[PDB]
RNA sequence: UUUUGUAUAAUGGGUCAGCGACUUAUAUUCUGUAGCAAGGUUAACCGAAUAGGGGAGCCGAAGGGAAACCGAGUCUUAACU
RNA sequence: AGGACCGAACCGACUAAUGUUGAAAAAUUAGCGGAUGACUUGUGGCUGGGGGUGAAAGGCCAAUCAAACCGGGAGAUAGCU
RNA sequence: GUUUAUUAAAAACACAGCACUGUGCAAACACGAAAGUGGACGUAUACGGUGUGACGCCUGCCCGGUGCCGGAAGGUUAAUU
RNA sequence: AAUUCCUUGUCGGGUAAGUUCCGACCUGCACGAAUGGCGUAAUGAUGGCCAGGCUGUCUCCACCCGAGACUCAGUGAAAUUGAACUCGCUGUGAAGAUGCAGUGUACCCGCGGCAAGACGGAAAGACCCCGUGAACCUUUACUAUAGCUUGACACUGAACAU
RNA sequence: CUUUAAUGUUUGAUGUUCUAACGUUGACCCGUAAUCCGGGUUGCGGACAGUGUCUGGUGGGUAGUUUGACUGGGGCGGUCUCCUCCUAAAGAGUAACGGAGGAGCACGAAGGUUGGCUAAUCCUGGUCGGACAUCAGGAGGUUAGUGCAAUGGCAUAAGCCAGCUUGACUGCGAGCGUGACGGCGCGAGCAGGUGCGAAAGCAGGUCAUAGUGAUCCGGUGGUUCUGAAUGGAAGGGCCAUC
């Protein structure tokens, strides 16, 4: 059978021109008046899933 | 049985030694205090952090009234 | 613990705020601090509301 | 993704975006096909019957790549700032 | 066989003969090899036809952005050195 | 007269020895309790498994019982050997 | 008298007797998706449930807690509207 | 004390001598009134203790009668078993050795006996811990649920009075 | 606008009475050789009882399951995240149910800047006034101080006092530190707009190192985004926040 896609995984990734991965930053959804607003705008744009990780994101999304 | 507590270490201390060859921007020591002072195209940050503020090289010296040690950029 | 949380609002109408703490019980006043409102871009009055 | 009970990468991260629902029927042409239809003009339909998009692409732009080296007229396509002065180096012309 | 470590007084086998354990299908990625190459390849089906037909489709030649959208650029910001 | 008394058949099972790959998957031998009663026994019938039946021991329900047996889900699952 | 058929026969279970409580008869209660049936071809001197256990002498104080029985002024409170 | 931890409490009796027994005391670790209290004739393959009688139970065993054991003839199992040319001692070593080191002893092979060892045989320890194993049991653990119960609408109507 | 009264009248609430639904495990008749059932006659009850749907209570009667880990065996006790010192062997890091202590905040000033200022403690003299209050002098030299632990800092003070103020700004960020990762930390300089200072300059919270919680699911405000035939809308995204 087709292999099933990890859903979940797949709304929190989009894969990039060489193969990358970018996810939105963690740390940013709620307790927000304590953090410095540079600690803030710097969690605002998004990221590249690094070296460790990027086996386990390619497992869960195959089709990407 | 009343113990049993730390806290982790933070890494603090010399990052680049005398004579090193170092980029604007580059920390230099981290301390608690002014254990070194900033010299000569040096900053100090808020937790006392020295950072190179210009391309250069690293100098350590004695100086002033006090016998202070002081860190500097040789322009170099 | 006893610092409650607050809203500061433009005065510029643009509807952006600030947020801090306030200790209620020995300074009930409501704040008035002046900040830059991004959305006129220009320093205004600020007013304590509620979060 | 199992990790071993450490919360695992895919949930420690927020989700983000929604999905257009245009995108799917959008479209994009490379100047390298506009030889390739038959007529020597360009529009969505003939377009579907070169085989170049598919039968339910509503909306096409042609953009800047390869080269187009025969006069064509373009109609109802969008056309990049680039591709409009490629087509018109040729001697073609952007209708709508 | 299991272990830091077994002549071990730790485990298993009385002996012989026969049988007894990494397979199959479908997806996906990488390596080798073959074909064709900015293109490659068809599925069901038609066909007596391992031929021939069938290009529906899939993958690739363009990315950036949550998205409208713009496009060899794009996003970010009122604007980027 | 009697859930009276002594005591065979009949119904039990307190002690000891033997036996423990037994003569026997619970017996034999010597003694032991009841023996007109809530007694004992033949033939047939009824109660079915989270159910029965139990002067109650979780006892018994075909040498199987803190949930019978047989077939099915079934190649349950086994981070263990 | 009864009991762990097969390591426990007993001080355990049962028992006559005693008390509390339920039950007015299409009884309570129990087996049943139901129809029905047991209770009982009985009717409160009867029937079910619970504890205690011949007989003798007796069975003290506590209703705050938890259950049950009665109350219904007020507080809180469902569907519905 | 079927209850007493301290405890073999203390005093009395029984015995040459009695942690048990019987009678008392009260200091009841931690009795007590129908999950009954205290008594009680009779009854008991019921628990504890003491006497007479009787005895191989014992001092301390002896002899005898039978059935095995032993020999001959016939028939003919079993558990177990990596392979064996299968001794002692003192050391050593997965730390308790027929098998290693040193040493001592020992001609080859049966039969009747005995059980010190082969960590002897039998049952993938029942104790103990572990597994995000199991079952069944309890409850004011959680979530449900049959049963019991409340109200609303339906089957379900009429007349009067307030 | 009627404070409010009567009559009709749409309707509820309460009871009385009635019979025709419905009950009858009362009597009698027939099907009928029948203590079943049905039909019939009569009596008694009667919109009650009872049943369906919806609903509050109760419910170990029954069912499915949960009931942590570390641990010189387990259990009991203690511990579980964060900061500081030591152990730690003069770079970083480094274990034990090793030795000692703290945190789960507080501040619109206790933040920014400008101007100014210097401690503890003892002695001598002095109304109440005492070992210790406030005053004057001397010695002293940080033995003080730091909103709260410990360590490192601190006189150009980071310690103490005043005037004016909101940089406890918005967008960004060369480069570097620390982590397996998620992350966390430091930062010169650009752009916009501020405060203090004559100015040079300084300021993106606080001497520094604790004061903390991923994701999901929701809430609130904003929004040149999306809007299932089309215009809206609902919902979704994005930015701020709970
Ligand atoms: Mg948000
Ligand atoms: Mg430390
Ligand atoms: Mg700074
Ligand atoms: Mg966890
Ligand atoms: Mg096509
Ligand atoms: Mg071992
Ligand atoms: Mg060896
Ligand atoms: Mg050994
Ligand atoms: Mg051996
Ligand atoms: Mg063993
Ligand atoms: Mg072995
Ligand atoms: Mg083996
Ligand atoms: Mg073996
Ligand atoms: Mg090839
Ligand atoms: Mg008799
Ligand atoms: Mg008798
Ligand atoms: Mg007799
Ligand atoms: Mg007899
Ligand atoms: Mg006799
Ligand atoms: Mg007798
Ligand atoms: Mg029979
Ligand atoms: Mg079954
Ligand atoms: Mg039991
Ligand atoms: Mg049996
Ligand atoms: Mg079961
Ligand atoms: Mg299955
Ligand atoms: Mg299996
Ligand atoms: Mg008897
Ligand atoms: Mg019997
Ligand atoms: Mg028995
Ligand atoms: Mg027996
Ligand atoms: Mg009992
Ligand atoms: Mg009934
Ligand atoms: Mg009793
Ligand atoms: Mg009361
Ligand atoms: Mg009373
Ligand atoms: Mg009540
Ligand atoms: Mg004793
Ligand atoms: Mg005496
Ligand atoms: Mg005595
Ligand atoms: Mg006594
Ligand atoms: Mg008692
Ligand atoms: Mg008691
Ligand atoms: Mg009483
Ligand atoms: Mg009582
Ligand atoms: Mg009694
Ligand atoms: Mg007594
Ligand atoms: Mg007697
Ligand atoms: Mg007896
Ligand atoms: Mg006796
Ligand atoms: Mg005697
Ligand atoms: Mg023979
Ligand atoms: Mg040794
Ligand atoms: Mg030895
Ligand atoms: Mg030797
Ligand atoms: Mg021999
Ligand atoms: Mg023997
Ligand atoms: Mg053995
Ligand atoms: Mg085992
Ligand atoms: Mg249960
Ligand atoms: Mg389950
Ligand atoms: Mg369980
Ligand atoms: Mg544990
Ligand atoms: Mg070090
Ligand atoms: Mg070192
Ligand atoms: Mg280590
Ligand atoms: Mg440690
Ligand atoms: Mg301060
Ligand atoms: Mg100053
Ligand atoms: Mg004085
Ligand atoms: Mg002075
Ligand atoms: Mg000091
Ligand atoms: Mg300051
Ligand atoms: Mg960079
Ligand atoms: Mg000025
Ligand atoms: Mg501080
Ligand atoms: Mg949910
Ligand atoms: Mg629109
Ligand atoms: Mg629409």
């Amino acid at each position: 059978p087709k292999i099933k896609t990890v859903r979940g995984a797949a709304k929190r990734f989009k894969k990039t021109g060489k193969g990358g991965f970018k996810h939105k930053h963690a740390n940013l959804r709620h307790i927000l008046t304590k953090k410095a607003t540079k600690r803030k705008r710097h969690l605002r744009p998004k990221a590249m899933v690094s070296k460790g990780d990027l086996g386990l994101v390619i497992a869960c999304l195959p089709y990407a | 049985t009343r113990n049993g507590r730390d806290s982790e270490a933070k890494r603090l201390g010399v990052k680049r030694f005398g004579g090193e060859s170092v980029l604007a921007g580059s920390i230099i020591v981290r301390q608690r205090g002014t254990k070194f002072h900033a010299g000569a195209n040096v900053g100090c940050g808020r937790d006392h952090t020295l950072f190179a503020k210009a391309d250069g090289k690293v100098k350590f010296e004695v100086k002033g009234p006090k016998n202070r040690k002081f860190i500097s950029i040789e322009a170099e | 613990g006893i610092r409650e949380k607050i809203k500061l609002v433009s005065s510029a109408g643009t509807g952006h705020f600030y947020t801090t703490t306030k200790n209620k019980r020995t300074k009930p006043e409501k704040l008035e601090l002046k900040k830059f409102d991004p959305v006129v871009r220009q320093h205004v009055i600020y007013k304590e509301a509620k979060i | 993704g199992f990790e071993g009970g450490q919360m695992p990468l895919y949930r420690r991260l927020p989700k983000f975006g929604f999905t257009s629902r245009k995108a799917a029927i959008t479209a994009e042409v490379r100047l390298s096909d506009l030889a390739k239809v038959e007529g020597g003009v360009v529009d969505l339909n003939t377009l579907k019957a070169a085989n170049i998009i598919g039968i339910q692409i509503e909306f096409a732009k042609v953009i800047l790549a390869g080269e187009v080296t025969t006069p064509v007229t373009v109609r109802g396509l969008r056309v990049t700032k680039g591709a409009r002065a490629a087509i018109e180096a040729a001697g073609g012309k952007i209708e709508e």
